[PDB]
RNA sequence: GGCCAUUUUUGGUAAGCAGAACUGGCGAUGCGGGAUGAACCGAACGUAGAGUUAAGGUGCCGGAAUACACGCUCAUCAGAC
RNA sequence: CUGACGAGUAGGCAGGCGUGGAGGUCAGUGACGAAGCCUAGACCGUAAGGUCGGGUCGAACGGCCUCUAGUGCAGAUCUUGG
RNA sequence: ACUUGGCGGAAAGGCCUUGGGUGCUUGCUGGCGAAUUGCAAUGUCAUUUUGCGUGGGGAUAAAUCAUUUGUAUACGACUUAG
């Protein structure tokens, strides 16, 4: 098997945004900004 | 050894190509007729065909005419020996022994 | 007054030696490699942190059976160590070369430690006492340090020679056969 | 015209060898399109050039050539013993090479 | 120029180093015949070093000749060099390793006017 | 003479393909052997099963990891049968085995290119009719290759995606055949027939 | 003395060469070179070109002309060994080829006498060439090996 | 201080055992082949170039015909000198 | 000038390379720098080895014809020093 | 080189198709030039990456050490927190 695509949610909580940083306190917490801006349209990329 | 019965052609080609002489030993090439003349005019022989004639027509002075020639130094055969193994008899499929007239073929690949 | 192989300008450099120092040679070599090539202010602010166990000296050549450590992750090496006596005898020479550069009229912002080497000194023999009445040596391995600091400078631009060419007649007969066609 | 090739392309092979020796003086060439020794009797004497690129540009170019010639045939499948002026560097085993059409027999 | 001499063939140009000249520092690189019972250089196997032997001797027409074609000859003073006035394009001078620089300019100024080739004119030049 | 020689592995013999492929790599040809799971071995199925189960017992005593590696894929059975030919412990052998690519099925850079066969390696041009043979998919499956059906599924896709193409070619050549009928009886076709073409 | 002077000094007297027995003798070309044969040049600036053969010179070379109005290959020496000789012929009679010699070429713009002799030869050559079909186009082409061309099988 | 091998051979059940006889070697001997092996096959070596071969081989490693020809053999322990 | 021939341990003989010192000679070299040392710089000799250039250095040393020997090193669980 | 849509995930990164624009046409007949590179010596016509200059688009963070944790630990490592 081979993962070809993965689709994330719209607004992830602060429990999985804390999973993607080793140092949560210094970080600018900028995970999934340019991905959650893909719901700004009608979702044509995400429906794709 | 491989021996046989040479014809006139192979004797002629050997004495013209690989035939050398023994002059106080001194293996000397038989280029001129003056060598054979000055070394065997005691014995009648005075040209190179006189040596070939004392070879093939085995004559009274064959011993000295043969012993004047240095032994021939042949190549390896230019077509192979014809067999996979030399050291069986020519009757069993090798090379050694009596092969009578076919010796001519082998000598014309070694000359 | 002879030093190692230096490819630096002796006008803009300052030197400090400190011979026959009873230190550890295998630890002074590693702190001399750890200091090497850095700017002198970064060097003196690094060696004041080695003494506080804040940053470690990377043991690279003389490093077998050393305990691996975490601070060596700064330099990619598991095995590192904090040689306090060696770093004291190195930073003494650093302030000595800083003073010898201030006495020569050099600007202390462009200094980088350029040439620093250590090499073995005559060993100081003492003696152990071992089982069944033997005696084996117990020797110091003191060091000869030396270092040379230099003001760094820029604009070493890459102008070079002309490289005169040996092209043949039948090559220029094609090169000039294109100005009649295109160029 | 898209083709300018006046050479038959061939492949360098191993040196002249036994199982356990090798003679670097006489190289083996596998000419394309040749299958018999009677066919490989044509390419005798024809000049072979190996062509390779280099780092230091000398004489106005980066491409350096080693020359040589075909000497004799080899095997019953059209291999060709060829010598060179300086022998091929034993790293080109599987490299293309150019059997030119001169000295012309025809 | 020189004498008309044939193409200078130098059968083995590589130097016959000793066996194990590299592996040990005590074993110098000067040649010694291997003499062991088990030895493989005396017994001349394949892939082992080649020994000096009389087959590698040079041609007597081109022996002792430099690649310019002249036999070299050590010259201490001016009187030794004037033993080569007759033979200019057969021998070539070569100035020794203990001649001072006040005499090398004299020897070179003489060998220029006598046409004798010096194989080291650049020794101890006062540039 | 091509830059890459793509070989359809179907209906060939493992050793007799491996010999010619190993010799063509050592001369400077790039060879990709596609569809290696339909490759053949002489002898019945159980002869080759007990020749692989006598290879599968040969690991290192003290550490089973570092021993011989018993690859199960048919492309890797063929690759083991190939790299025993090429002297792979040199550098010439490594630059030989880097010219080779052996796959299972036909991956989709290589399904659009023409696939050749090696006639001195086919099972039909070598074996006497009556001798049993062994398709390498069966042999690899009974020693633990997990993916046979999956490859079959993809093959059961691609032939369809090829066969339509074949119609999309073949009818086209039908039209070309009519063109090769309408150029006849002219002067130029007779002059081409005079010069052989 | 820092080196003992030797006893015998080999004399500087050069010897003459021995009287050699090697006479000069005119070249006999191969059986496929006849004046008028269309040649294919194989090397030099004009490789691959097709050219018309003329008078055999006396320095073991061949004199060829294109004609220059067709392909661009002027009156030029080309060695006989770097040339594939095809089978086609043109009639060579009617051209005053015998003016040319080895003295006519010498390394020391283009001399106008060469242009004049070029045009004088090429007018008669093109007047001969126009009699056969397609040969004017054939000389203006180049030769090149296509794929699957085996030159031990190709009959020129 | 010897050893090995062919033919003859004594003792011994037998030996890569002990002891004799003819010759050849190895010891002192490289080299090409027997995948490796002091003595088996070939052939005994100054330094190089060219050609032809010996013993062995020509699917691939490995240079050389997956040559030609007539048959035999299928081995859930092939056989390859 | 011509011809033949060229494995070799133990061993025998010959021609030679090197070292300390002695008689002779080159009216030899030399503090405008001898000997020594270093030198992936060079030349010669089959080889022992000889020679030159560069750096270092600080006062003596070589070529040849002969004489003489406490004369040549990878190994001796070799000696001393490191 | 634009454009139009469809198909292709096994390693799709390619294939097919629409409408124009520009260029060439050896499909056929022509005119000029192509010499001197001087009798062969690749007659230099593939690329890939690093780096540096210019122009035009886009975005503006992490990790480690030190402190801490004990579901982890000889040391590192691991899991945590600020």
């Amino acid at each position: 098997l081979r993962s070809l695509t993965t689709v994330w949610a719209e607004h992830l909580s602060d429990e999985v945004k804390r999973r993607f940083y080793k140092n949560w306190y210094k970080s600018k917490k900028k995970a999934f900004t340019k991905y959650s801006a893909k719901y700004a349209q009608d979702g044509a990329g995400i429906e794709r | 050894v491989a021996y046989g019965y040479p014809s006139y052609s192979t004797i002629r080609q050997l004495v013209y190509k690989r035939g050398f002489g023994k002059i106080n030993k001194q293996r000397v090439p038989l280029s001129d007729n003056a060598i054979i003349e000055a070394n065997l005019g005691k014995y009648g022989i005075l040209s190179i065909d006189d040596l070939i004639h004392e070879i093939i027509t085995v004559g009274p002075h064959f011993k000295q005419a043969n012993n004047f020639l240095w032994p021939f130094k042949l190549s390896n055969p230019s077509g192979g020996w014809g067999v996979p193994r030399k050291f069986k008899h020519f009757i069993q499929g090798g090379s050694f022994g009596n092969r009578e007239e076919f010796i001519n073929k082998l000598v014309k690949s070694m000359n | 007054a002879r030093y190692g192989a230096t490819s630096t300008n002796p006008a803009k450099s300052a030197s400090a030696r400190g011979s026959y120092l009873r230190v550890s040679f295998k630890n002074t070599r590693e702190t001399a490699q750890a200091i090497n090539g850095w700017e002198l202010t970064k060097a003196q602010k690094y060696l004041e942190q080695v003494l506080d166990h804040q940053r470690a000296i990377p043991f690279r050549r003389f490093n077998s059976s050393i305990g691996r450590t975490a601070q060596g992750k700064e330099f990619g090496v598991t095995k590192a160590r904090w040689p306090a006596k060696s770093v004291k005898f190195v930073q003494g020479l650093l302030q000595n070369a800083a003073a010898n550069a201030e006495a020569k009229g050099l600007d202390a912002t462009k200094l980088y430690v350029s040439h620093i080497q250590v090499n073995q000194a005559p060993k100081q023999r003492r003696r152990t006492y071992r089982a069944h009445g033997r005696i084996n040596k117990y020797e110091s391995s003191p060091s000869h340090i030396e270092l040379v600091v230099t003001e760094k400078e820029e604009a070493v631009a890459k102008a070079a020679e002309k490289k005169v060419v040996r092209l043949t007649s039948r090559q220029r007969g094609r090169i000039a056969a294109q100005k009649r066609i295109a160029a | 015209a898209e083709s300018h090739r006046l050479y038959v392309k061939g492949k360098h092979l191993s040196y002249q060898r036994s199982k356990r020796v090798n003679n670097p003086n006489v190289s083996l060439i596998k000419i394309e399109g040749v299958a018999t020794p009677q066919d490989a009797q044509f390419y005798l004497g024809k000049r072979i050039a190996y062509v390779y690129r280099a780092s230091k540009e000398v004489r106005g170019s980066k491409i350096r050539v080693m020359w040589g010639k075909v000497t004799r045939t080899h095997g019953n499948s059209g291999v060709v013993r060829a010598t060179f002026r300086n022998n091929l560097p034993a790293k080109t085993f599987g490299a293309s090479v150019r059997i030119f059409l001169y000295p012309s027999n025809i | 120029a020189s004498l008309p001499h044939p193409k200078i063939v130098k059968k083995h140009t590589k130097k016959f180093k000793r066996h194990h000249s590299d592996r040990y520092h005590r074993v110098a690189e000067n040649w010694r015949k291997q003499k062991g019972i088990d030895s493989v250089v005396r017994r001349r196997f394949r892939g082992n070093i080649s020994q000096p032997k009389i087959g590698y001797g040079s041609n007597k027409k081109t022996k002792f000749l430099s690649p310019s074609g002249h036999k070299t000859f050590l010259v201490a003073n001016v009187k030794d060099l004037e033993t080569l006035t007759m033979h200019t394009k057969t021998y070539a001078a070569e100035i020794a390793h203990n001649i001072s620089a006040k005499n090398r300019v004299v020897i070179l100024a003489r060998a220029k006017a006598l046409g004798i080739k010096v194989t080291n004119p650049k020794g101890r030049l006062a540039l | 003479v091509e830059p890459v020689v793509v070989i359809d592995g179907k209906g060939h013999l493992v050793g007799r393909l491996a010999s010619v492929v190993a010799k063509q790599l050592l001369n400077g040809q790039k060879i990709v052997v596609v569809r290696a799971e339909e490759l053949n071995i002489s002898g019945e199925f159980f002869r080759n099963k007990l020749k692989y189960h006598d290879f599968l017992r040969k690991a290192t005593a003290f550490n089973k990891t570092r021993g011989p590696f018993h690859f199960r894929a048919p492309s890797r059975i063929f690759y083991k049968a190939l790299r025993g030919m090429v002297s792979h412990k040199t550098a010439r052998g490594k630059a030989a085995l880097e010219r080779l690519k052996v796959f299972e099925g036909i991956p989709p850079p290589y399904d659009k290119k023409k696939r050749v066969v090696v006639p001195q390696a086919l099972r039909v041009l070598r074996l006497k009719p009556g001798r049993k043979y062994t398709t390498l998919g069966k042999l690899s499956t009974s020693v633990g290759w997990k993916y046979e059906d999956v490859v079959a599924k993809l093959e059961a896709k691609r032939k369809v995606s090829s066969a339509e193409y074949y119609a999309k070619k073949r009818a086209f050549t039908k039209k070309v055949a009519s063109a090769n009928a309408t150029a006849a009886e002219s002067d130029v076709a007779k002059q081409l027939a005079a010069l052989g073409y | 003395s820092a080196q003992k002077a030797p006893k015998w000094y080999p004399s500087e007297d050069v010897a003459a060469l021995k009287k050699t027995r090697k006479a000069a003798r005119p070249q006999k070309l191969r059986a496929s070179l006849v004046p008028g044969t269309v040649l294919i040049l194989l090397a030099g600036r004009f490789r691959g070109k097709r050219v018309v053969y003329l008078k055999h010179l006396e320095d073991n070379t061949l004199l060829i002309s294109g004609p220059f109005k067709v392909n661009g290959v002027p009156l030029r020496r080309v060695n006989a060994r770097y040339v594939i000789a095809t089978s086609t012929k043109v009639s060579v009679e009617g051209v005053n080829v015998e003016k040319f010699n080895v003295e006519y070429f010498a390394k020391e713009e283009i001399k106008a006498e060469r242009v004049e002799d070029q045009k004088v030869v090429d007018k008669a050559l093109i007047a001969e060439i126009k009699k056969t079909p397609l040969l004017k186009q054939y000389l203006s082409a180049s030769f090149s090996l296509k794929n699957g061309d085996k030159p031990h099988m190709l009959k020129f």
